[PDB]
DNA sequence: ACGTGCATAGTCATTCATGA
DNA sequence: TCATGAATGACTATGCACGT
């Protein structure tokens, strides 16, 4: 199984990858232009591929199907993914295996997400099923030591040691320039962002599983659906204990 | 490559997103009825010096210091915040004084960035009064580098004033700005009356806040839905426009609106009444013409037909227009960092309660920093005192160091107070100078006990908020807007 | 009203509009290199600190502070400036740090305004390295608010290093950036032969400065184009790009592009020779792949046919596409307000002129502060003489005035150092400070004699030039990029 | 008479009366200074058509490409009347076209283009005196307690100036003089009692006396060749302040 | 279906001179 | 016709909850 990359049929945002095959290749679904942009010159143009999205995408369910095909942000991922959609699903037309979201590391990059597997988890389940796709974990924090070479961090904890650590080694840092902090995939550069996000050896990425496809489709409809009660309860409900839901 | 199931991550991520807009975007604040865009614009505004005391800044330098320190985000909707708070028809009492093209209630959109120049208005600076002086907690902004308020000294209830809107997930707020003057009174009596229960405050405060004060005026019809707000937090407040109908020298009627209900913009409400006579659904209007200028006003005349009947027309126009239309009140804030639907009483409380707290907060500051003072001005009269030993004995001495730790032992004093005499200019050694250092302690020793006095009296307390919300509004109070009459 | 003929009209305002195009915006001065909008933006980062020693500023704050200030302009062309300044295959010495996207050589747009960063670079440092000792005029801004500079210090010759490409009315500049170091040596035979005339110093200068320096490295070939551009201010200067033939394993030969001429876009390149293969304008290329990352650089694939020879294929890339093209030097520039096409030896000279200029006004500067200071260090030795006298005139005093006028009759004092020893600290009365006054008095002394050679020998002013830029060089100077070769 | 729009440009604000003798189009630079025009208008008889960006040269253009232009198309059919041999001033929709852009350098540019279009394909315009230039005011002086005073160059300034402080006024030195850098800076209220108010407004009628002499200035000054244009500006910028001396 | 307000910018067309 | 580089911003679409 081969597929053509498009070269000088496909979403004119697409920067499209090299190799035509689909099991090595792979797609990076990016929140806004600049962190397209910057994906697009620091990624690996031989099996990587960008498709930047641009604002909040339409939430599948709540708005009718019509006037979601009719969205240029959704034609795009669809059109991308090469598969169709509910029963024309075809996962032989697949044209990514590694159908990457990378967000902000912000909020609404969360909500983004969300939004993205809402769409993927009604139109294209059998991609999360599978285990096509993968969550992006931008870093947070980059330590520029003096002399040494600069380290990412992904949490507050991280850096936390990663300081600690660094002094202990008798490496020193200026207390002005110091830990650059991080909002958004915007404002890291292309080297950045392989460094942390595109290198496979780096990167630090989650695939999405499926367990129980009846309680997914009930959490769907409760936080994406139109029943704002529903929505109201569950989070005044819920949000309490976020926390600790891995503890 | 780390597993996560959807379900953990859907509910992690939509709850994160929900809590922050609930608590941190899209829903004001209960003490100073802000949102955090509001806030950090204001006070980005007011650290950068532009105040209605100097000329306007060029409204970018204001974008530009919101986006920089305090508000990681867009410069396009941060410039539409500071637009909206410098509108006259959107805010009942603008924070932000305008210099150029913000727009105007109909769809002629504000200038640019670069053409408009903004300041704080003398309202806002009551906002932002002794907001250096600990009288609010700060904390570091999102990079850390410097400190942000987290909420603003608010010397006038600005959240009931100028009310709040805004769309939240699960839930959203809907406060309709009230008349200051009003506001006050209900404050005036929450003081004087501190224990009185809900029940009773409640009664006081319904009978002293008439009901909202909209800037575009208008007419609030009924008196049911603005008590069901005030009791329930929820409730539907009947809003109509002014007509009046003209004559004219060939007999013909014509109906003139020169008001609109709150947030009815003027060129839609034209064109749907344009579009609802060509179909054809409002008979008995011959003619649409806007006469309005910036000179005379809203002035939209409505010339009628012969054979028809003002006040049908004017019904018809009720029913089919936003001639008349609801403000769908939801009294919806942020309280100690919980969204919560408050009965007009305890917004009055809540807010009486951050005054007090400010006032508590400002007073503690006066007294550590007076104390302080008088602290280092008992050192220097001790030098004087002994000023011919005190000054041998820094001749004598080969460095400062030397200097210094001789001077603790001669005088008994601190080290900070030897070094205040270090620091001592020979300006303050004449003869009036030793003498003002003298009365400058007796001054401020008297302001000691005055401040002690305050933190002491629950009654002083109160009476300073009293006092000065009162020449607040003396001040930037104005007249009722919103005529209040019956069905 | 007032009637006015259309050619008068016409004449005037297009004249009007022509000339400020000319000298207040397209064309680079000829003393800094800069034009209007790069003066503003950086002195606006500058006197902000936005400076190397600080973690970079939200790009916004530059922009609204060039905006608010200095540049009544738009925000968006003026980021687009700013951007600029800071792409390393822009500007061969950029004059901006930025922090984040910046673009790309290719179609890959810039981040907006709210995603990036940006400070001043070292050698922007340079461009205004003691701005604040008078060293340039400085004029009004454009509403009278503060003071702007006429032109920077810019203590490296900024416009032949940098280059500069301006549309203007009726002429047009486009002047190529060179290698630092080269130019360093061209002023440094300037300084040292200052008597030379102009037919010498175009031969040294021309000797020195080999040709442009592109921050896009690639090729330069032929020497008669330079030459032209040298002798007579207009020349064609033809570029090439950088290809190696790679032979796969009994497989096909292919093109690899690793360099291309300056300012061309690495997209449309590719895409002008992808569409040269179509309707078959190139034939012998078999497949286009490009194979360039960031770890990489430029990487163009251009496989051939096996029917086909490598150098034909070449040569046909440099006919049919910008793999070789050429730059169409015109050395246009404000001198003392008036556009100038110059020779590269006038170029220079005027650089030179300029730096003397700066290390003159600045010595003169400095030497009238260091008479201030030495004037009141005078004051204050006398006191410290008369220690024991100072102080008791100064308690029996009613005032101040009373003290001063005393110390003028003690000691036969100005005002001014009178007023000095009255604002001296007790902390000066120490044994060592005492001193430190004494040894700072002849410190300043021995530095208005050392300031007082200088500005009456014109040998050490180029001298300082000499070494000052010979610092900044051996600091900040880089390697040739484009290389040189013949016919 | 002619019907106003309640076919024509979209980003035309028309006026109410239907008398082309009385009625006005303000032709405004940018939208901002057109949007606070439309506010501070007299919508009965003065209407206002924003142009956005710099005009194009319809001296340098092919024809058929300044038909395609937005702006050009947005004036040619707000005007009512055709262009060149097909011009009938009889549909003209205003007897008075009055061009407003900044007093800056840029403003005056877009007015050479824009008199260029009209001298081009609209001559009979000027000819019978329909083209008019508003004066926008530069300064503002903001008195303490008296009533506010426009200034429309630096002399004027100075003399009201002058005036008002030997009257015994006073300005604040921070507020003090407002200098306008352009129309969009300007609120409705400010646009009226200095441009649009007709008792007050200074407007400057374009006349065209030789027509020939007029055309060969414009192709100079507006065409194609460089050469003659650098010549020109060379030669006659050095004494273009004594025009009207 | 529309308004609300704080969040998630690229595209579009000219002046102007010059050389392909 | 195109690139060059400083000059002269509105329009376009979603989330989110609620009431006509
Ligand atoms: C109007 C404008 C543009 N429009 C003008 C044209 C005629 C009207 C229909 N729209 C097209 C496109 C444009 F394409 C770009 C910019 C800018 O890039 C820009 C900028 O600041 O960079 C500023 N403006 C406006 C002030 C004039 C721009
Ligand atoms: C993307 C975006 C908008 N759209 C353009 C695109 C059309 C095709 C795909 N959908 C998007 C949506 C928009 F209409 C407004 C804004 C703004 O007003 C705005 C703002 O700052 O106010 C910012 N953005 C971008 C950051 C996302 C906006
Ligand atoms: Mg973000
Ligand atoms: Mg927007
Ligand atoms: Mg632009
Ligand atoms: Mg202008």
């Amino acid at each position: 199984n081969a597929l053509v990359r498009r070269k000088s049929g496909l979403p004119g945002k697409l920067a499209d990858c090299r190799s035509t095959d689909p099991r090595k290749s792979e797609l990076y679904v990016v929140e806004g232009d600049s962190a397209g942009g910057s994906a697009k010159s620091g990624r690996d143009s031989m099996f990587q591929a960008i498709l930047p999205l641009r604002g909040k995408i339409i939430n599948v369910e709540k708005a009718r199907i019509d006037r979601v095909l009719k969205n240029t942000e959704v034609q795009a991922i669809i059109t991308a993914l090469g598969t169709g959609i509910h029963d024309e699903f075809d996962i032989g037309k697949l044209r990514y295996h590694k159908i990457v979201l990378m967000a902000d590391a912000d909020v609404d990059g969360q909500h983004i997400s969300t939004l993205l597997l809402t769409l993927l988890f009604r139109f294209m389940r059998p991609l999360i099923e599978n285990g096509h796709v993968f969550l992006a974990q931008p870093p947070l924090y980059k330590l520029k030591w003096q002399r040494s070479d600069p380290e990412f961090a992904y949490s507050d904890r991280e850096r936390d040691g990663l300081l600690e650590a660094g002094l202990k080694a008798g490496k020193k840092i200026n207390k002005e320039d110091g830990i650059q902090r991080y909002k958004g995939l915007g404002e890291m550069d292309a080297k950045e962002l392989w460094e942390t996000t595109m290198d496979p050896s780096v990167r630090v990425l989650r695939q999405v599983t499926l367990d129980d496809a009846a309680a997914a489709d009930e959490l769907f409809s409760i936080l994406m659906g139109e029943d704002v009660d529903a929505r109201r309860s569950f989070i005044t409900r819920n949000a309490k204990d976020v926390r600790f839901l891995d503890v | 490559i780390e597993p996560v199931d959807i379900e953990q991550e859907m509910q992690r991520s939509y709850i994160d997103y929900a809590m922050s807009v609930i608590v941190g975007r899209a829903l004001p604040e209960v003490r100073d009825g802000l949102k955090p865009v509001h806030r950090r614009v204001l006070y980005a505004m007011f650290d950068s010096g532009f105040r209605p005391d100097r000329s306007h800044a060029k409204s970018a330098r204001s974008v530009a210091e919101t986006m920089g320190n305090y508000h990681p985000h867009g410069d396009s909707s941060i410039y539409d915040s500071l637009v909206r708070m410098a509108q006259p028809w959107s805010l009942r009492y603008p924070l932000v004084d305008g210099q150029g093209n913000f727009g105007s209630p109909g769809n002629d959109p504000p200038a640019a960035m670069r053409y408009t120049e903004a300041r704080l208005t003398p309202l806002a600076m009551e906002m932002l009064r002794e907001i250096d002086e600990e009288t609010v907690d700060f904390i570091p902004n999102y990079d850390g580098r410097v400190q942000e308020p987290t909420v603003l000294p608010s010397r006038f209830p600005n959240l009931l004033a100028n009310g709040s809107g805004g769309i939240a997930v699960g839930m959203a707020t809907n406060i309709p700005p009230h008349n200051l003057r009003e506001l006050a009174d209900a404050v005036f009596w929450a003081l004087e009356n501190h224990d009185a229960d809900e029940e009773e405050t409640l009664a006081a405060v319904m009978g002293r806040v008439k009901g909202p004060d909209f800037p575009t005026a208008g007419l609030i019809v009924g008196s049911q839905g603005t008590a069901d707000a005030y009791k329930t937090g929820r409730g539907s407040i009947r809003m109509r426009g002014v007509v009046e109908v003209e004559e004219d020298s060939r007999g013909r009627t014509s109906l003139v609106i020169t008001e609109l209900p709150y947030q009815v913009n003027h060129d839609n409400f034209i064109t749907s009444i344009a579009e609802q006579v060509r179909d054809g659904k409002l008979a008995g209007i011959s003619n649409i013409e806007d006469q309005s200028s910036d000179r005379v006003g809203l002035r939209i005349v409505i010339e009628i037909k012969r054979d028809a009947v003002a006040k049908v027309v004017i019904n018809n126009l009720y029913k089919h227009t936003q001639l008349q239309t609801s403000f769908g009140a939801n009294m919806l804030a942020i309280v100690d960092g919980v969204p919560r639907t408050l009965r007009l009483d305890q917004l009055i409380r809540y807010y009486v309660d951050h005054q007090l707290d400010v006032i508590v907060r400002r007073t503690t500051y006066r007294l550590r920093k007076a104390n302080e003072r008088a602290h280092i001005l008992r050192g220097l009269v001790k030098a004087l005192d002994a000023l011919d030993e005190v000054i041998a004995l820094i001749r004598a001495s080969e460095t400062v160091d030397i200097a210094r730790a001789g001077l603790i032992e001669l005088l008994d004093i601190d080290e900070i107070q030897a070094q205040a005499i270090l620091d001592m200019q020979l300006r303050r050694l004449a003869a009036l100078e030793r003498q003002r250092i003298i009365d400058d302690l007796a001054k401020i020793e008297a302001e000691i006990a005055d401040l002690e006095d305050i933190l002491a009296k629950p009654e002083r307390q109160r009476g300073i908020v009293r006092d000065e919300l009162a020449e607040i509004v003396d001040r930037h109070g104005d007249d009722r807007r919103t005529r209040i009459i019956a069905i």
